[PDB]
């Protein structure tokens, strides 16, 4: 309802207005992944046990690659994979 | 230890008054037998009432394990924009950049132990 | 007809209107009735009929009132309601969720602020707003698109060029998680510097002249000189940003790498173990730093996605009373601690001695009358015993508050009152449907008097032997607790009371009783009667 | 507003005053005024358990 | 010092330096509960013959409770020294119902009782100890303040010491219906959560859809415990 | 390494078996290969990603399909994965000893006065957690506490350090098993490895149950998440949480009480 940034209220019409409708049949034959469009009637009851969906993990803090040589190359706990 | 605060909070509610209670609390150590029998039951030493060379920071993140952390002395992250626009802020003073890599562990298992 | 009148008439709003008032705390029903209603309104638009509008927001009024946990319904439906036209009601519906959550949550100040970017139309209430948001929920830790938009901002309103300065130097050092970014800004800046009379925006000239040596207004060749400037800043800025680096690495590989789950799912759901316990790690970490923004802050985070657990409840309550002797936030903590736990046996046990603390005994009065109102004075017949041992205790301590004794020896009277001695056998008499029987049998004869003792054994126990009911004259712990109760008087001598447990007490109980008395018999005789055993051994022997 | 009635179970089930009303009080569940004996004739086993 | 109230009104009006001056847009507001009506009208109407009507005003509840009443004592535009002293004669009348009932003086304070209570101010303060403030306050509008455990003295000087550093200012106009309508919300929030208590098992939870989403899951979560105890057996087992 | 290739332009009749048949045992050894297809048509996209355990074997594989006939049209077989500020932090291991385990839960307690026992010891770290075994070794004044959970053992460590047992202050770190002991006394008396192991996990997530909760005691079960559902039992088995709990407790507490005030037990 929020986060998908076309169910939203006041500028979801703006995305729902120009599609770029691609008169072309080569930019609508070139993908071939899925779109994956979440509508707003996606409720609680789908997904209830977020663990069991497989999630991912979430991404490291990102660190400057010029300053790079000064970090703990000792960590403090046994990470494996 | 658990089984007699939980039995004096059991006893003591049921055969005392506010007039022996509220001249029972003593500022010096804050004492209320209400109360008090309930902080008690977790820790075997409570006290009532100089913080980075202690040793409750230096193994907070992670117990067994000591180790002195870098931090900034004047640090500013409590202070709000609003107050510190009124004057410009001066350096920021280090302390433990020295230990950024050496951590120590107090290793009694193997000493004591192991090897005897 | 409009829209209105087929949507009264339509036979699914009915079973879906039912089914969230049949069960008002399944969000799923709530979130069906919800995507119905905007369903039924496939144009959304001021020119729709008010009276469906009406039931729009009073829909979205319970299911916030019923869930104030839900971060992004306070946006959904304000702004739905900037869609409608008004921005007042939307500056409502955003305050009335910044207050659910006690002006510390990430996601609704990051969106009334993108909201606050377009509608405010004053420069100085938006600082003060941001500067309201900084001094609150500004040390989050994954706060980078709040201190994005804040630098953005200051960047394109400021002109002075001094306060993105400021704000970037309190930015080096505080720990986020997308920290890098704004270092890069910094060391960008530094380079997008144009003469050294700039370098009085960062610090004072005494503080260049003192800690790193270096003059403003030290006239001559500038160019290695400022290059000796950025060199040394570049140094500084290096090993701050090692101790950041420490700090955000520390956090994130030890604990901020297991925590899955951020947000507010449903009263329903169910969180891992893992999870639980690397709150529980991670804010035993937050106490330690005494950073009161940041340890509320997280303690907030920590009750975003499991308040129904009551563990962080309690725990924040013992952090406010014990750490920081401020102990009417831990009554408001317990107080709030109502309204989302589900087990509420530990967190009102805890803020009855909270209130207690406080010499505010009228509160607490007015609090068990909530309680003894809540069953209907029906009290007795509960299926939880820690609820109702927990209004005992102290229901019997303002009942001694207010009656005054009746015995000798200064003794003020217990659970013998007229309104608690009813209570308590109006439960002893159901026998096997409510527990914590012999709870009672052990702290009813907790008195230790001539005449209290007997009036005890008089009540009750004289009763038991009358009626014979076959519940406590199978149990030996009744006979226990009633054999504890004279032997440890305090007016009678020993040879009596010995020849009284003796001689009128062990001929009474049942010989085919005796397989359950004697296991908890034995154990008393042992105990206090060693002359007295083989004449118990005689009596319930295996012959005639 | 016609042809709507606000309850809500927490005070009803807990056999209080003002468990129901027209207005928008906040914290109610607007349900039908047809169906308000539907409301009541599906919570009666919660109502017989708390008399019991 | 001395256990009177007035001894310590004397002195608190001798060497505060000119304390005489009240602040400007000032507001206190003290709810507070009594068990009875009847004690607290005699000390009231004292209150109200030694206290005028335009600084001090009291408000009644509605009677919904029907045991527990809530009267609010707003202090408007008042001076330090009528401060100190209502706060001393309702901390001490609120306390004695329970500790002194046989005492029968509104104005003389024992010595075994401790002063500790709770008031709240308007948010529009500036402070540039026994009274702290709190954290995590209920009201969304006001600060909670807090006093305990102090004598007569000890409360005169700590009450003089906080009004001498606050600075007050531009208060609304009918901000008091607006906290009673906030306390008497958030108050009934709290007692219909506690009417929620009973109807935990079986009544709103929707069991009957719970107990079938949770049924395999409980059963492999209990299945992985199991493995987790055989393989700790496996693991502690020397052979 | 784990070296990744991805294949692309791929024909549609081309599984997942024909790519792997491709890929491994082709003068190097394929760890996985997937063909990444359609979302809800289950038609293959044309790409697919190949992960080897060698990077010069992979190497060798995307240098030998480059150009090859791959079911009618080209492989594409080129390497996926191996100047921007921002990269990730990569670190090393401390080496799995038995303080840098995160899953390890036992403490070891020493500074014993050999005096204690084994039920008095249980009496001491009873309610931080469910424990599993309270055995000491004789003679050598020193013990082991093993829990479940690892924020048990934190309260244990952050409670009981500095309590005298006995008239003797308490030492407590971390430590091993009895087997894990003795396989490093076998490998150390010989000097070759002296190799530890860590300690196995709980196969997580794990929903029902709840870190630093104790239980000593039909079952009607709500499975309500505000109370417990599952615990582990005291010795052990696994025990659906009843309602009945802080009652059986307060008997068992009031039964101990009565039972050490004679003196039938000492813990």
């Amino acid at each position: 309802k929020v986060f998908v940034d076309a169910n939203r209220f006041d500028i979801g019409d703006l995305v729902k207005a120009s599609k770029l409708p691609q008169r072309a049949n080569e930019k609508s034959a070139h993908h071939s992944f899925k779109q994956t469009s979440r509508s707003r009637d996606e409720t609680c009851e789908s997904n209830p046990f977020p663990r069991l969906n497989n999630p991912k993990k979430l991404e490291p803090p990102k660190i400057l690659s010029q300053w790079s040589n000064t970090i703990p190359k000792t960590s403090i706990f046994y990470s494996v994979d | 230890m658990n089984d007699i605060l939980t039995d004096y909070k059991t006893f003591y509610l049921t055969h005392s008054n506010i007039v022996t209670y509220e001249s029972s609390i003593i500022d010096s150590n804050t004492f209320d037998p209400i109360l008090y029998p309930e902080l008690k039951m977790s820790n075997p030493k409570y006290d009532p009432v100089d913080w980075h060379k202690k040793t409750e920071w230096k193994e907070a993140g992670h117990i067994g394990i000591t180790t002195e952390r870098p931090q900034i002395s004047n640090s500013i992250i409590e202070c709000n924009s609003g107050t510190l626009i009124q004057k410009p802020i001066s350096l920021p003073n280090f302390r433990n950049l020295e230990k950024i890599n050496q951590v120590k562990i107090n290793d009694l298992y193997t000493e004591e132990f192991l090897k005897e | 007809m409009d829209k209105y009148t087929a949507l009264i008439h339509d036979e699914n709003f009915s079973t879906l209107t039912l089914n969230v008032s049949r069960y008002p705390k399944s969000l799923a029903y709530w979130e069906k009735l919800l995507n119905y209603i905007v369903k039924a309104s496939a144009p959304i638009c001021k020119s729709t009929e008010p009276q469906l509008l009406k039931l729009i927001r009073c829909t979205y009024s319970s299911m916030l009132n019923e869930f104030p946990y839900l971060e992004n319904y306070y946006i959904d439906f304000a702004l739905l309601e900037y869609k409608l036209g008004n921005v007042s009601m939307s500056h409502k519906i955003f305050q009335r969720g910044l207050q659910a959550f006690n002006q510390r949550s990430l996601l609704l100040w990051t969106s009334y602020l993108k909201f606050c970017n377009n509608v405010i139309s004053h420069q100085k209430q938006l600082f003060k707003k941001y500067e309201t948001a900084e001094e609150y929920v500004g040390l989050h830790f994954f706060s980078g698109e709040f201190w994005d938009l804040y630098l953005e901002q200051i960047s394109s309103r400021c002109t002075s060029s001094k306060k993105y300065w400021n704000v970037l130097r309190k930015i080096l050092e505080i720990p986020l998680h997308s920290f890098s970014k704004f270092y890069a800004l910094w060391l960008q800046r530094i380079d997008d510097i144009m003469d050294l009379k700039q370098l009085s925006q960062l610090t004072s000239k005494d503080e260049l002249l003192k800690k790193l040596k270096i003059d403003i207004n030290y006239s001559g060749r500038k160019g290695p000189y400022l290059q000796d400037a950025k060199k040394k800043l570049k140094k500084i800025t290096k090993e701050m940003y090692m101790v950041v680096q420490y700090q955000v690495l520390e956090i994130y590989s030890i604990f901020e790498s297991k925590i899955y789950i951020n947000y507010y799912t449903s009263p329903e759901t169910l969180v891992s173990s893992d999870e639980i316990e690397t709150w529980i790690k991670y804010l035993d970490y937050t106490i330690t730093l005494q950073t009161d923004s940041l340890t509320h802050l997280n303690f907030q985070r920590a009750l975003l996605p499991l308040a129904h657990y009551d563990l962080v409840w309690i725990k924040y309550s013992k952090w406010l009373i014990n750490s920081k002797n401020d102990l009417l936030g831990a009554k408001n903590v317990l107080l709030m601690g109502l309204k989302f736990s589900l087990k509420k046996t530990e967190i009102i046990k805890l803020l009855y001695s909270v209130i207690c603390k406080l010499n505010e005994y009228v509160l607490l009065r007015n609090l068990l009358e909530k309680i003894e109102s809540s069953y209907s004075d029906n009290v007795e017949n509960v299926d939880d015993f820690e609820i109702f041992w927990d209004y005992l205790q102290f229901k019997t301590f303002c009942q001694n508050s207010l009656y005054s004794s009746r015995y000798s020896d200064s003794q003020s009277n217990g659970l013998l009152n007229k309104e608690l001695f009813d209570k308590v056998w109006k439960r002893l008499s159901c026998k096997e449907k409510k527990s914590g029987q012999e709870i009672l049998l052990n702290n009813l004869v907790q008195f230790y008097s001539k005449d209290t003792v007997e009036f005890v054994e008089k009540n009750i126990f004289q009763k038991i032997i009358e009626f014979g009911w076959e519940y406590y004259l199978q149990n030996g712990m009744f006979w226990n607790c009633y054999c504890r109760l004279i032997y440890f008087d305090t007016s009678r001598s020993y040879l009596d009371k010995r020849q009284y447990i003796v001689r009128k007490i062990w001929p009474q109980i049942d010989k085919k009783f005796a397989q359950s008395v004697l296991p908890s018999l034995t154990e008393f005789c042992e105990s206090y009667f060693p002359e007295e055993m083989d004449t118990l051994e005689e009596m319930f022997t295996e012959e005639p | 507003m016609r042809d709507i009635v606000f309850v809500s179970p927490q005070l009803y089930l807990s056999s209080q005053e003002g468990w129901k009303s027209d207005s928008a009080k906040s914290g109610f569940i607007p349900i039908l005024k047809n169906d308000l004996q539907r409301f009541q004739d599906s919570l009666k086993h919660i109502v017989d358990a708390r008399n019991s | 010092q001395s256990f009177d109230i007035w001894k310590n009104l004397d002195r608190i009006r001798s060497t505060k330096k000119n304390a005489g001056q009240f602040i400007k847009g000032s507001l206190l507001i003290l709810p507070m509960r009594t068990e009875d009506k009847q004690q607290f009208d005699e000390c009231m109407d004292e209150l109200h013959k030694y206290i005028s009507k335009d600084i001090l005003r009291c408000y009644p509840q509605k009677e919904q409770k029907d045991e527990g009443m809530l009267f609010y004592i707003v202090l408007k535009d008042f001076n330090i020294l009528d401060s100190c002293f209502v706060l001393s004669v309702l901390l001490a009348f609120q306390k004695r119902l329970w500790m002194a009932p046989s005492e029968k003086s509104y104005f003389r304070v024992p010595k075994n009782i401790n002063l500790t209570g709770s008031f709240y101010l308007p948010k529009n303060i500036e402070t540039g100890s026994s009274i702290v403030e709190v954290g995590f306050n209920v009201v969304p509008d006001f600060q909670q303040f807090q006093v305990k455990a102090c004598h007569v003295s000890k409360f005169m000087n700590e009450l003089s010491n906080f009004f001498s550093q606050v600075e007050f200012g531009k208060c609304e106009a009918n901000v008091i219906n607006y906290f009673k309508r906030e306390y008497n919300r958030t108050y009934s929030q709290i007692s219909l959560a506690l009417y929620e208590l009973p109807l935990i098992g079986d009544g709103l939870f929707d069991i009957k859809s719970y107990i079938s989403k949770t049924r395999p899951i409980i059963e492999t979560s209990k299945a992985q415990m199991i493995k987790h105890i055989s393989e700790m057996k496996a693991y502690n087992e020397i052979s | 390494n784990n070296c990744s290739i991805f294949v692309g332009d791929l024909a549609p009749n081309v599984t997942e078996s024909q790519l792997f048949e491709l890929f491994i045992n082709r003068y190097a050894s394929t760890s996985h290969a997937k063909i990444v297809h359609d979302q809800v048509t289950g038609m293959s996209k044309g790409y697919g990603f190949v992960k080897f355990t060698n990077s010069d074997e992979q190497q060798l594989a995307l240098s030998e399909m480059q150009g090859v006939f791959l079911n009618g049209r080209a492989i594409k077989v080129g390497p996926t994965s191996g100047m921007s500020q921002f990269i990730y932090p990569v670190q090393q291991q401390p080496s799995l000893n038995h303080f840098t385990d995160p899953n390890n839960t036992t403490v070891f307690i020493g500074g014993l006065s050999s005096l204690v026992t084994e039920d008095e010891l249980r009496a001491y770290f009873q309610p931080f957690g469910t424990i599993v075994y309270v055995k000491i070794p004789v003679g050598k004044c020193c013990g082991f506490v093993q829990y479940v959970d690892r924020l048990s053992a934190e309260a244990a460590i952050a409670g009981m350090q500095g309590f005298p047992i006995a008239n003797s202050r308490v030492r407590l770190s971390w430590g091993r098993s009895a087997k894990q002991t003795a396989l490093l006394q076998q490998a150390m008396l010989s000097n070759s490895l002296q190799v530890q192991q860590q300690q196995p996990g709980l196969q997580q997530p794990n929903y029902g149950y709840i870190p630093s909760s104790t239980c000593e005691a039909n079952v009607s079960s709500t499975m309500l998440p505000g109370c417990q559902i599952l615990n582990y039992s005291n010795p052990q088995q696994v025990i659906m949480q009843g309602s009945e709990a802080v009652v059986n407790s307060t008997n068992a507490m009031l039964n101990r009480l009565e039972q050490g005030s004679n003196g039938f037990m000492f813990a």
